[PDB]
């Protein structure tokens, strides 16, 4: 329920251990979530959106792309979530690529 | 608005889209809280849904009946139902498609019929010259060949499978007299 | 499940199918045979018309099978 | 309720225009027409149409929608359906009708 | 209201996991909603990332110990 | 008091716009071959110039659509010509689709002006590209439209060249199954004269 409480059973379930077996790295999550509770920037989807299309197309997916914005459409329109901009940055910064060799020219 | 126009791509003229004996299915003018785009593609749908009207009246009058007369002619005719039952299968699907999610916009089904815009043109040149010249009996093989021979690769893959089902019947006749 | 008007006619089509194809059968069988025909006058009719019929319908191979 | 039953019932399924365009086309003639009246039509559901067909095809001959006039089935000219236009809906009807006619 | 709320959650749900898979983000079921469910909170994103990374590493270290 | 066109307005027509048919105030002027804003409505400088470089895409739109639509119905213009149809085709499509997506957008509002310049800044490169290509096309068959569009190959901008060379592929397909046929076969079936191997009957 509490957000400690929460980021104990999601350590919990990503080390496949006991609440006490992760004592140590639930400490340094505990001081990393403490380090900052508040985003730093402005809040808005569309330049995360437009990364996401950047990325795809850097990943050669275009066709991934536009079932991408299709999808975003969707979720905008059943809109449930008023804080998508963190979930998007979330995905965005635990996206692989399974499909290409990883290599990225620089962004600026 | 979007189950008439599903309906009247699938045969069924409403009072939005008129069906007319010499133009077939088109939008009404008199249809109002439609942007005058939006009567456009639709007219530009009904073109499609024109076509496929008359290949139906076209099938039912040539197949029923088990003049051109003639196994060839029902063939085709049957073929020609079997090429169209992949348009019938994608409508129907739109529509499970724009039941599921309401915010669906009509530009949706256009995109989703977008390729039936191209095989059903060349279907239906096929189909009048066939009319037009009578073709009659392997004349049929000789035109669909040729007709076939067009550079659409959804075409050519429709006229391929009739034109096999077509082969079919007359190498049955061949094994009858050989 | 969602079951449209749609999906049940298409479900239908080869029964629709089905029943055009008899009623055209029934209507030259049967109801072109006069009632006054002698009862053998009525069967023979009905039974050219099947066997016309039939052989009409063989030419025309798998897709109407 | 019993669709055979003489009271129309006029309960609105949704207020989306993609489910009430028989109602947004009664509208249109309301609107275009200032002296038009709605014909007085019996409210029947897609569902209970679809189920007095399946009774049509199974041999029923007593439905409400599809009146048997001389040896054929025929569609009552009094009905509507929220989703369908009155045109589009009579014309799959009455193309059902004619094989009901047929079977009957 | 109930039922709506859950059909929304439902599709929701279907919605960030459609989104996950294309992505190829490469999370499995568990950060089905609580993971989110914290973000929603306002939580910082920047740090979420970074922590659940370490979270990633420190599993497929043990993992190749285990293994 | 005049009218003056919100920017949901000033959207939805530009979408229509963009699709190929006109809007309610912005109109195809085809005295210039171009949509023009009409001036019964009032609109902002930069509200009219922003429609009438978006609108630039509709042009060539149309002018892509006519072409395709025209040279579709000639058996006369060869497999060659009926595959460019087919793949531009294609393409519009995948632009169409694109923008019943933006529509579909537009009406679960019912998004700016600006956001929608950006989303349509690709799509005008890749119908440029498609565009120029068609009317530097225009004109030729057989060999001649498989020498175009090799020529057309050579461009240096690489979302240009992965269109053309896609588009190069496609319209090889039938002219290297003509040439197999030719070398496997021993046979022709030239019956609109593409192939470079004339039989003399």
């Amino acid at each position: 329920k509490s957000p400690n409480v929460l980021l104990q059973n999601l350590c919990c379930r990503i080390l496949g251990k006991s609440e006490a077996d992760v004592a140590q790295q639930f400490q340094y999550a505990v001081r990393v979530i403490g380090s900052n509770f508040a985003p730093t920037v402005e809040r808005d989807e569309f330049l995360v959106a437009e990364k996401i299309k950047k990325e795809l197309t850097r990943q050669r997916r275009e066709a991934d792309a536009a079932l991408f914005s299709e999808l975003h459409r969707k979720l905008h329109s059943q809109g449930v979530l008023k804080n998508k901009w963190s979930i998007l940055y979330l995905l965005l910064s635990l996206s692989e690529d399974p499909r290409k060799q990883p290599s990225k020219v620089s962004g600026y | 608005m979007i189950h008439e126009l599903l309906l009247a791509l699938s045969g069924y003229p409403g009072s939005i889209f008129t069906w007319n004996k010499r133009g077939g299915l088109q939008v009404s003018q008199d249809f109002p809280f439609l942007h005058p785009s939006e009567t456009s593609v639709l007219n530009r749908l009904c073109r499609l849904g024109t076509d496929y009207i008359r290949f139906t009246e076209f099938i039912e009058q040539y197949t029923g009946h088990v003049g051109l007369h003639g196994i060839y002619l029902r063939a085709f005719c049957t073929g020609l139902d079997s090429v169209l039952q992949p348009y019938r299968q994608a409508l129907l699907d739109l529509e499970q498609e724009f039941l599921a999610d309401p915010h669906l916009s009509i530009s949706h089904i256009n995109y989703s019929l977008d390729q039936f815009q191209l095989l059903f043109p060349s279907v239906m040149v096929v189909v009048e010259q066939i009319k037009s010249q009578k073709i009659h009996g392997c004349q049929i093989l000789e035109t669909v060949y040729k007709h076939s021979c067009g550079g659409l690769p959804p075409v050519r893959s429709a006229l391929e499978k009739i034109l096999a089902v077509c082969h079919g019947v007359m190498y049955k006749q061949l094994s009858a007299w050989m | 499940t969602t079951v449209t008007l749609a999906i049940v006619v298409d479900k239908l089509s080869p029964r629709l199918a089905q029943l055009k194809v008899l009623h055209k059968v029934f209507s030259t069988g049967v109801a072109e045979v006069p009632p006054d025909t002698r009862n053998v006058v009525r069967a023979s009719h009905l039974l050219n018309t099947l066997y016309k019929a039939i052989l009409e319908y063989d030419n025309v191979g798998e897709a109407s099978e | 309720r019993q669709y055979w039953t003489t009271r129309s019932s006029k309960f609105p399924h949704s207020l989306h225009l993609h489910s009430n365009l028989a109602a947004v086309w009664d509208q249109h003639l309301y609107s275009s027409d200032p002296l038009y009246v709605p014909d007085d039509r019996v409210s029947v559901t897609e569902t209970q149409v679809i189920r007095e067909t399946l009774w049509l095809l199974s041999g029923v001959k007593k439905l409400f929608i599809f009146q048997l006039i001389d040896g054929k089935v025929a569609v009552r000219n009094n009905i509507m359906v929220t989703h369908l236009t009155h045109s589009c809906l009579r014309s799959v009807l009455e193309q059902i009708a004619a094989y009901g006619q047929v079977v009957f | 209201a109930a039922a709506a709320n859950l059909n929304a959650v439902r599709e929701t749900m279907d919605v960030l996991l459609e989104i996950s898979r294309i992505l190829n983000t490469g999370l499995d079921m568990e950060t089905l909603s609580i993971c989110v469910r914290l973000c929603e909170q306002g939580i910082n994103p920047e740090a979420l990332s970074s922590v659940i990374k370490e979270l990633r590493k420190a599993t497929e270290a043990l993992k190749a110990a285990e293994n | 008091g005049a009218v003056e066109v919100t920017e949901a307005a000033l959207v939805r027509d530009i979408l229509y716009v963009f699709q190929g048919i006109d809007g309610k105030h912005v109109k195809m002027s085809n005295a210039d071959n171009c949509y023009t804003v009409e001036g019964k409505a009032n609109l902002s400088k930069s509200l009219r110039d922003t429609a009438v470089r978006l609108a630039e895409l509709g042009w060539l739109h149309n002018k892509i659509r006519k072409y395709t639509d025209q040279r579709s119905l000639d058996r006369s213009f060869g497999l060659v010509g009926q595959s460019f149809c087919a793949a531009l085709h294609q393409e519009l499509r995948e632009y169409y689709r694109l923008l019943s997506v933006l529509h579909s957008q537009l009406q679960l509002e019912d998004l700016t002006l600006r956001r929608l310049l950006v989303w349509t800044y690709d799509p005008k490169m890749r119908l440029k590209t498609l565009a120029a290509l068609v009317d530097h096309c225009q004109g030729r068959k057989g060999g001649e439209l498989a020498s175009a569009v090799h020529a057309y190959t050579k461009t240096g901008d690489p979302y240009a060249r992965s269109l053309v060379q896609h588009i190069l592929s496609l319209v090889s397909h039938p002219v290297l199954s003509f040439l197999y046929r030719w070398i496997y076969d021993g046979e022709l079936e030239d019956t609109y004269h593409e192939f470079f191997v004339a039989s003399d009957p």
